[PDB]
RNA sequence: UAGGCCCAAGCGACUGUUUAUCAAAAACACAGGUCUCUGCUAAACCGUAAGGUGAUGUAUAGGGGCUGACGCCUGCCCGGUGCUGGAAGGUUAAGAGGAGUGGUUGAAGCUACGAAUCGAAGCCCCAGUAAACGGCGGUCCUAAGGUAGCGAAAUUCCUUGUCGGGUAAGUUCCGACCCGCACGAAAGGCGUAACGAUUUGGGCACUGUCUCAACGAGAGACUCGGUGAAAUCAUAGUACCUGUGAAGAUGCAGGUUACCCGCGACAGGACGGAAAGACCCCGUGGAGCUUUACUGUAGCCUGAUAUUGAAAUUUUCUAACCCGCACCACUUAUCGUGGUGGGAGACAGUGUCAGGCGGGCAGUUUGACUGGGGCGGUCGCCUCCUAAAAGGUAACGGAGGCGCUCAAAGGUUCCCUCAGAAUGGUUCAUUCAUAGAGUGUAAAGGCAUAAGGGAGCUUGACUGCGAGACCUACAAGUCGAGCAGGGUCGAAAGACGGACUUAGUGAUCCGGUGGUUCCGCAUG
RNA sequence: GACAAUGGUAGGAGAGCGUUCUAAGGGCGUUGAAGCAUGAUCGUAAGGACAUGUGGAGCGCUUAGAAGUGAGAAUGCCGGUGUGAGUAGCGAAAGACGGGUGAGAAUCCCGUCCACCGAUUGACUAAGGUUUCCAGAGGAAGGCUCGUCCGCUCUGGGUUAGU
RNA sequence: GAGGGUAGCGGAGAAAUUCCAAUCGAACCUGGAGAUAGCUGGUUCUCUCCGAAAUAGCUUUAGGGCUAGCCUCAAGUGAUGAUUAUUGGAGGUAGAGCACUGUUUGGACGAUUCAGACAAACUCCGAAUGCCAAUAAUUUAACUUGGGAGUCAGAACAUGGGUGAUAAGGUCCGUGUUCGAAAGGGAAACAGCCCAGACCACCAGCUAAGGUCCCAAAAU
RNA sequence: AUCCUGAGUACGACGGAGCACGUGAAAUUCCGUCGGAAUCUGGGAGGACCAUCUCCUAAGGCUAAAUACUCUCUAGUGACCGAUAGUGAACAGUACCGUGAGGGAAAGGUGAAAAGCACCCCGGAAGGGGAGUGAAAUAGAACCUGAAACCGUGUGCUUACAAGUAGUCAGAGCCCGUUAAUGGGUGAUGGCGUGCCUUUUGUAGAAUGAACCGGCGAGUUACGAUUUGAUGCAAGGUUAAGCAGUAAAUGUGGAGCCGUAGCGAAAGCGAGUCUGAAUAGGGCGUUUAGUAUUUGGUCGUAGACCCGAAACCAGGUGAU
RNA sequence: ACAUAGCAUAUCAGAAGGCACACCCGGAGAACUGAAACAUCUUAGUACCCGGAGGAAGAGAAAGAAAAUCGAUUCCCUUA
RNA sequence: GCCGGACCGGCACCA
């Protein structure tokens, strides 16, 4: 008969990407949920509590390479 | 009935309370107003009469939207400031009674 | 005969000019230490009845205006 | 027409009784035994009561429990439960009692509460009680660890135990052994003559039970005259094989076979007829039953108070109340009602209120998931893999953690850089060492901008918010620039609305506490 | 006129057919209404006509209104009639022949012989039934066949108490 | 034998759940009463247009229900929908590799080095795809608000995986198709495979899958 | 106001009950138990309670009308039934069933008029064939009409080598001749072809249901809600009960209801308001359309689409 | 003891029982059901049973409603 | 939680 003592599994937190690069956002629009810094805030952008990257003003997303092995995000005003 | 998961209305909780005592007017604008001529008293009876106050209520309460364009001696239990201000201001008077 | 109404539901909504239902807030009763001073700030604010639990409760409220 | 008999074993002593209609028995009863209650308006029982049964009886009697003739007997345990008896030490209700507090009008008054203290039974405690409920293990422990007798047994799982007898051959039987899974002394132990439509083994007699069937008689069947139902039934011109198919085909495919219609026969199929499967599961279905399930309740016990009085200090008295107590009358009357004596007596009974006991009786509850159900496990939250390089993604898939902690382990400014190894020294020093350390805690993602280490000051682990987003059925959950009010650190730019990030939580209703330019039922 | 669309369960939407009743209008009918039956008729469907026969007194059409408004299934309810089928059965047993009656006789009556019960298949009380008792007449149905017979049908009768 | 008595929250019981008018774990009759039935069965004329679902979340919930998803009807809005091309981006699978963690086989040297292998929870690396966006070609939706639903048993096949045994016409998820709700041709027959979507009529034609000796159309 | 004006009363405590109100801050009313006032300078009530004010005057009784019902009677009515309907009952609480309480049917129609068939014939009769009556007797009492299942008689085509959900498409032969239509009946022979309903992932299914035929048999109505269509009026819209009228339309009736203003728990303020110290920000609002009646759809309360439990309770009937 | 109870007589005829007992007043009073279980609650003071009457019954002449005052009871509309 | 002894013992307990 026997018994399995496994089953467990938290929710799943829907992290990632969440706008494009190359798209428009307002301000305050959430960039990237993640746990650390997986990508790091770039210009006008900013890290939150709980890693979340968001912009700090209305633009376009801009994903870029950040030294050799980084990367970040930033937000560029459409003028 | 959510089949048995709790209802939204017990899981929100209760708020407030009835005032037993509350009072409601009767209201009327100034473009209400307009209705009357020039010199003419305006009175609750008056009102009632000339059909722009339906029901009584606690009182009769005169508030300030639209344009009065006319001067009026205007009686009723209560004014907004508005109310008061464009009676006095286009030539007439009000009188709280 | 008459329908009645909810008098539960009458005792934790209002109705606003539109049409809608101003409700209060869950979670604002007691347990305030394991929640967070914006939580409980947030949860101050009132709310409306959705769309979807409006389609469920509407006729509950039909006489309430 | 009219007993078959014998040997041996289990059970029950016996005659009797029982599931009308699948059980007649080893079950019930029984005479006998024992325990217990009961002093008579007995106890017990029926009834709301009156009235009754018990009993026109009176402890050699009546009710209840268990055992079950008779013979020999019936061992240990009173820790637990029940029962019996103590004690008034603690705990508790009505009721008694009023310290005191507030509301209102400087009071009183009215009003809402209200604390010492008193206040029974029960329970907690002690003792006894086992033919009371029960228990009679695993140096250790217990209340105590099985006496006599019996034992592979109506009890023995292994098991057809082993040995002997009976047979040519015996998983049954009889006799022994004891290794009693898991006998055992009145839910009685071991025996027992007689008895049994009882169960079991053996033998004689006897036979169509059988080897192995044959013949004969009669009633049906069968033919004719008469009379004439029924269950069933989608329509039917209703073949077989191999296959196919909801995985077992008269009806589909491909073959094979078969001229049309009766009658007597047989039962392989028509998953044949019959009864909306009794098994099994499911329904927030029902019913009967149990109890240390929950909530009640008939009834019983106990206290206060009313009926309910009079004197001493529990005792006394008589006059209310009571007598299924005697005599007398109504009255040819074991009812009743009055009268007189006697008994008892402010007790009892009864009413109201209170506390306790109360499967005797009642209403109900007693989860879900589940490779059927039960049993086991699981049930919310966090991290990883499965997960197929966005996100999401299941199984009783594979691994772990959480229901906190920290007054700094928070904020800010400044400074600093680790693990390991080798080499020398009775932790100290040098060089390699991108982290191979540390990060409160599980994992993952991050971090030497250090988020890791230390130091000074400090309390932003603020108040009112909040454009805009993420997540999402809802309720919830998450991030958030900026704005204002006041601060902390820093020279300053600036940073700070707890903690490297992500668990550490629980709705509503109700109640408590603090505040309050709110309401407050004619007015205050 | 030239292009496109039109499989469909749960289900949504639309347009219609037919039934009964009502209002108003307009009609049919003993020179034959409704209903029923038959036909080789018409419309995209539900359905609508016509002709003939039967029937014997009511009934269409138009517009609108209102509904007990449409059945093939509920082991549905009621009624009728099949199938099984000339099949099972005809309920413990001894009858035979002669004579009679009669439309008709195994079955009724008479006779002879035979057979069965006889601690009873005999005889008498009670309960229960309630006219079934008797006579004449009858034979549709009842009688598990038949029936001239009967506990069946018709008519008329019958029960007498001081013990 | 006769005459009587005990009655259903009850009687009676030498005790069997036994009997109380042919079925007693609580008789029968009437009424409350059309109890309740998240269950089964049934639900009656026609044609036309559109046309699902068998999923998620929560549920004393699991064959029920609610909200969302998917259908329909009507109003609105108006490029916001679909596909492809180009361009930019996020991410760690396939593969590969051993630089970390772990596993492992031979050498050599005084643990290091050399060579060679293994991994869902290893990664110095890393595709194809798929996804998110931006402005050209093609295309026809898309969204909002209201009225009305049904669905919450799914099945096979192919493929990426777990589980089982690289068993099952097994089971649980991802992806696509078909059945469901789809007739027609093929696969002998054969829901789920292959071809292909039936408005009606024709004794016209061309093809698909699959076929062309006879059954049986077309090549002995 | 000298005297009187309802005493075991009012009231209170405890336990209950009735009040829309479940003991609640619970006023007001009643019952049981126990206690227990005052006396116009009094007493009660105004939702705990106190004070003030206001209203009233318990513990005695009587009292028509507007209201409720229908086994009845009289006079009438119906977009109610029309013999399986409508009462169970058009001819019955009968027949029948049960010990009993109790349950409980079936069954209407000749014809205008009985003129209900004199008489003859077969037959014991029954029943027939004539003859008569009648407009009609296949209107002859089992009587209007006379469907279907089912049972028979006659025969135009066809059938005894054939394997079948019974048809359909093709098709000779034979027989007929119409609502006259590129007709009707039958059918050698060839192709194709496993009923219907329900329930299912999937049913020819060997899963369910139906012997056949006929009748009967299931989303209705009332009152509310919401939405859509229609119509009237429009910053307005509309009446309810009642009264009048013919059981009507309608007239009258403006009480009331929904709109014209929202925001706030509330006091309140008001085109704003709430939050807030804020002249900030934010939520809900303003920046015209409603209302009445009604067709359709859907929901709620009612049994609510129909049939079906095992059971529960109450009052009776049974020991033949 | 007196009386009373009791026992006879004479006169009267008051009660009894029935119903459409439908509606009404009073006593007493369920359960299935709903709450998606269930006990408070609901079904419901309903069904049933019992008593008493009338053409109606019940209520009724303020120790009332109220907050500017009204003026017994009952019933209809509305409040809702 | 209330109280008596040294936690024990009774009582109380309707988000
Ligand atoms: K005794
Ligand atoms: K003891
Ligand atoms: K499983
Ligand atoms: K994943
Ligand atoms: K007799
Ligand atoms: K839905
Ligand atoms: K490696
Ligand atoms: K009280
Ligand atoms: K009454
Ligand atoms: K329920
Ligand atoms: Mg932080
Ligand atoms: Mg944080
Ligand atoms: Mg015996
Ligand atoms: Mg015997
Ligand atoms: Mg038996
Ligand atoms: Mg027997
Ligand atoms: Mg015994
Ligand atoms: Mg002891
Ligand atoms: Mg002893
Ligand atoms: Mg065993
Ligand atoms: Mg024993
Ligand atoms: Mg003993
Ligand atoms: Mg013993
Ligand atoms: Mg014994
Ligand atoms: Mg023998
Ligand atoms: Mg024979
Ligand atoms: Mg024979
Ligand atoms: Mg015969
Ligand atoms: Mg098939
Ligand atoms: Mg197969
Ligand atoms: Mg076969
Ligand atoms: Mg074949
Ligand atoms: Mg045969
Ligand atoms: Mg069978
Ligand atoms: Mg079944
Ligand atoms: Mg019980
Ligand atoms: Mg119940
Ligand atoms: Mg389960
Ligand atoms: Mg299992
Ligand atoms: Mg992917
Ligand atoms: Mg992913
Ligand atoms: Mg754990
Ligand atoms: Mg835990
Ligand atoms: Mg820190
Ligand atoms: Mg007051
Ligand atoms: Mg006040
Ligand atoms: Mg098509
Ligand atoms: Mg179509
Ligand atoms: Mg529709
Ligand atoms: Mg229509
Ligand atoms: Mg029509
Ligand atoms: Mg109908
Ligand atoms: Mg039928
Ligand atoms: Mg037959
Ligand atoms: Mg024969
Ligand atoms: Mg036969
Ligand atoms: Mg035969
Ligand atoms: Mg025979
Ligand atoms: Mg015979
Ligand atoms: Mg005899
Ligand atoms: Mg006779
Ligand atoms: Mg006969
Ligand atoms: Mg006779
Ligand atoms: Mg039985
Ligand atoms: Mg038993
Ligand atoms: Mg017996
Ligand atoms: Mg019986
Ligand atoms: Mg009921
Ligand atoms: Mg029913
Ligand atoms: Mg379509
Ligand atoms: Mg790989
Ligand atoms: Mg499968
Ligand atoms: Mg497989
Ligand atoms: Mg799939
Ligand atoms: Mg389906
Ligand atoms: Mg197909
Ligand atoms: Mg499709
Ligand atoms: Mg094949
Ligand atoms: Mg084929
Ligand atoms: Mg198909
Ligand atoms: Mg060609
Ligand atoms: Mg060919
Ligand atoms: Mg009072
Ligand atoms: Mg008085
Ligand atoms: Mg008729
Ligand atoms: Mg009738
Ligand atoms: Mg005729
Ligand atoms: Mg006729
Ligand atoms: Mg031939
Ligand atoms: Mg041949
Ligand atoms: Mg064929
Ligand atoms: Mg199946
Ligand atoms: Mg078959
Ligand atoms: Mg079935
Ligand atoms: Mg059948
Ligand atoms: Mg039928
Ligand atoms: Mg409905
Ligand atoms: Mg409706
Ligand atoms: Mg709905
Ligand atoms: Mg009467
Ligand atoms: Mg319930």
């Amino acid at each position: 008969v026997s018994s399995t003592k496994n089953g467990r599994d938290s929710e799943s937190k829907r992290l990632g990407a969440k706008r494009a690069d190359g798209q428009f956002v307002t301000g305050g629009s959430i960039l990237y949920r993640q746990r650390g810094t997986k990508i790091y805030p770039g210009e006008n952008v900013g890290r939150g509590g709980d890693d979340t990257l968001f912009a700090k003003i209305d633009g376009v997303v801009k994903f870029e390479r950040k030294g050799r092995d980084k990367k970040q995000v930033s937000v560029y005003a459409v003028a | 009935f959510e089949g048995g998961q709790l209802p939204l209305f017990r899981r929100l909780p209760k708020r407030g309370f009835t005032n037993i005592n509350r009072k409601e007017y009767a209201i009327v604008n100034l473009d209400q107003l307009n209705k009357f001529e020039d010199g003419t008293e305006v009175t609750p009876a008056l009102l009632v009469e000339s059909g722009v106050v339906k029901n009584e209520k606690s009182g009769i309460k005169i508030l300030g939207n639209g344009s009065l364009d006319k001067k009026l001696t205007v009686k009723a239990h209560k004014f907004s400031a508005s109310a008061a201000e464009a009676i006095d201001a286009k030539g007439g008077a009000h009188e709280v009674i | 005969p008459k329908m009645k109404t909810h008098r539960g539901a009458a005792k934790r909504v209002k109705r606003t000019a539109s049409g809608q239902l101003k409700r209060s807030r869950a979670f604002t009763s007691h347990l305030f230490a394991n929640k967070s001073t914006k939580q409980k700030r947030q949860l101050r604010k009132a709310r409306l009845v959705s769309k979807s639990d409006m389609k469920r409760v509407k006729q509950l409220l039909a006489y309430k205006k």
